[PDB]
């Protein structure tokens, strides 16, 4: 089912499956392969798979990787993808000595936000959003990609999955183990993106459950019920917790300016319901300059 | 357009997206008029029979709704099918829903037990990925259920629009669930849109008033399926609402999400 392909390289893992660079034969088009075995697969198709696949299928943005087709090998199931030249990660890693330049992290962060301000206006939770998943390409574009931890989220949510996001960039409601969760735990992650980009390095590097809550009170400050009400009843909430002072953003991301600070201090919101959304986060002054408003009616 | 203002996106634009889903999402009412051999009945006593497996097996309303939707749709991609197929296309459909809405879905044996033998696990995972592919991995569809979910949380929402928080009262929820249930038996409820359905159902247990408030459609938009559903409500009424029920290792905040089964066919019969 696979004989116009050519696999040229190993991309890495992800989610699931392992991913392979691989050429069309007769096009000339470089795509991305994502392999599933379904030979080893005891319950057939992973749920991952299953949903990567159909949300994506509805997931229509400039800034989320495209599905390109489907192909089943009758012992293999293959995501065809289009093909990206590199991963933030591996972008920060050669940038560690020089520096991501002001203008292209402010371009990354406001088209990150705009496909997730998509995902959610789709009702999609994106639960992985972290530098090996979001993929850049030599023109300035960077996009969501790895969908295979996403959930479609009801209106109004219920239950879901509790081991759900990358210990660094996991929000705080999911540390402390709260039964609801939504589109407030990908700007977290993404809050996390946009500091890591500024300083080099990641903004909370946790080792354990706890010590990413505590690497969190120690720079945000232990929370309280003013500025999260709710804390102090939720179920992993501790009141033996060393008692912190949030630290001055001027210190945490020397570079970022005044402007640069607010939007990320609105980005890590400890309370969800206050945390700032993909949309508003749009219309903050720090993308003032690369956006220009739009006329609203009624 | 009936949702509150909306936090992490444009609420017309969200409800907007949410309705030409279902123009993108298209089931037919005249389906076994493409399967000669197969009776409107049928699907009835299956998706009855799916019903019970999914409170046997505590699944959730979703998934139910999930497979029947499933169901009826990778039927109008076939042309002619024997009445044997049906427990494997149904529980194969259910075996999709169970991995794409549990954390905990059901393991292929546990759905290949519950057949008695008429169907092994391999014949499941071979038929997953017919349906599948025969529905061309359009697997996100906003289920009968989705929209009462939608429309009971709009009818309880305070000054402080938290749209996505729960908060609703669990025996309404059911009674009017038992009701889109015993509708979704007869394959005549396919003529109406899911978004419909459910805001005709919650019409019968409150008033045009509160359907408009919470759903959006006005009594126009219902009237014809209102109509339709005037026998399956008195049927219902005539019987006496049920109760919410608990069921072990699920949280009572979430008992009535989980699916549940009655004497449907004798009901539906009306
Ligand atoms: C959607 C599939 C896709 C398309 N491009 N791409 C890239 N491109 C960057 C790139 C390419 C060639 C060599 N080097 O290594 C970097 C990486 C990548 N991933 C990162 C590694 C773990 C798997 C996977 C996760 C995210 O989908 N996946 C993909």
């Amino acid at each position: 089912s696979m004989e116009n392909f050519q696999k040229v390289e190993k991309i890495g893992e992800g989610t699931y499956g392992v991913v392979y660079k691989a050429r069309n034969k007769l096009t000339g088009e470089v795509v991305a392969l994502k392999k599933i075995r379904l030979d080893t697969e005891t319950e057939g198709v992973p749920s991952t798979a299953i949903r990567e696949i159909s949300l994506l299928k509805e997931l229509n943005h400039p800034n989320i990787v495209k599905l390109l087709d489907v192909i089943h090998t009758e012992n293999k199931l293959y995501l065809v993808f289009e093909f990206l030249h590199q991963d933030l990660k591996k972008f920060m890693d050669a940038s560690a000595l020089t520096g991501i330049p002001l203008p292209l992290i402010k371009s990354y962060l406001f088209q990150l936000l705009q496909g997730l301000a998509f995902c959610h206006s789709h009702r999609v939770l994106h639960r992985d959003l972290k530098p090996q998943n979001l993929l850049i390409n030599t023109e300035g574009a960077i996009k969501l990609a790895d969908f295979g931890l996403a959930r479609a989220f009801g209106v109004p949510v219920r239950t879901y999955t509790h081991e759900v996001v990358t210990l660094w960039y996991r929000a705080p409601e999911i540390l402390l183990g709260c039964k609801y969760y939504s589109t407030a735990v990908d700007i977290w992650s993404l809050g996390c993106i946009f500091a890591e980009m500024v300083t080099r390095r990641a903004l909370f590097p946790g080792d354990s459950e706890i010590d990413q809550l505590f690497r969190i009170f120690r720079t945000l400050g232990t929370p309280d019920e003013v500025v999260w009400p709710g804390v102090t009843s939720m179920p992993d909430y501790k009141p033996s917790f060393p008692k912190w002072a949030r630290q001055d953003f001027s210190k945490v991301v020397p570079p970022l300016d005044e402007d640069g600070r607010s939007l990320l201090s609105q980005m890590l919101h400890y309370d969800p319901n206050k945390r700032i959304s993909a949309k508003a986060a749009l219309a903050h002054p720090f993308f003032q300059d690369v956006t220009k408003p739009v006329p609203h009616l009624r | 357009s009936p949702l509150p203002v909306l936090s992490w996106a444009n609420r017309e634009e969200v409800w907007k997206i949410m309705l030409n889903k279902e123009k993108t999402y298209l089931r037919d009412q005249h389906f076994l008029e493409q399967h000669p051999l197969l009776q409107p009945k049928m699907r009835a006593i299956l998706l009855d029979w799916l019903m019970e497996v999914c409170e046997v097996y505590k699944l959730h309303r979703e998934t139910f709704y999930l497979a029947q939707d499933f169901f009826d749709r990778y039927m109008a991609t076939q042309e002619n099918v024997v009445k044997t197929l049906l427990q494997l296309i149904g529980i194969s459909s259910l075996f999709i829903a169970a991995k794409l809405e549990e954390i905990y879905p059901p393991k292929l044996h546990q759905f290949a037990y519950v057949t008695d033998g008429a169907c092994s696990g391999d014949e499941i995972l071979t038929m997953e990925l017919m349906i599948m592919k025969a529905l061309k991995w359009r697997l996100s569809p906003l289920t009968i259920v989705s929209w009462l979910n939608v429309y009971m949380q709009v009818a309880y929402l305070n000054d402080l629009h938290e749209v996505l928080l729960p908060q609703y009262p669990q025996q309404i929820f059911i009674q009017i669930a038992e009701l889109l249930d015993l509708c979704v038996l007869d394959v005549d409820c396919l003529e109406f849109p899911y978004g419909i359905l459910a805001a005709s159902a919650l019409y019968h247990f409150s008033s045009s008033e509160l359907m408009q408030k919470v759903s959006g459609y006005q009594w126009c938009d219902i009237e014809n399926c209102v109509k339709w559903m005037v026998p399956f409500a008195m049927v219902i009424r005539e019987t006496g609402s049920s109760k919410l029920k608990h069921f072990r290792g699920v949280a009572d905040e979430d008992a009535h999400n989980i699916q549940t089964h009655r004497d449907s066919l004798d009901l539906l019969d009306k």
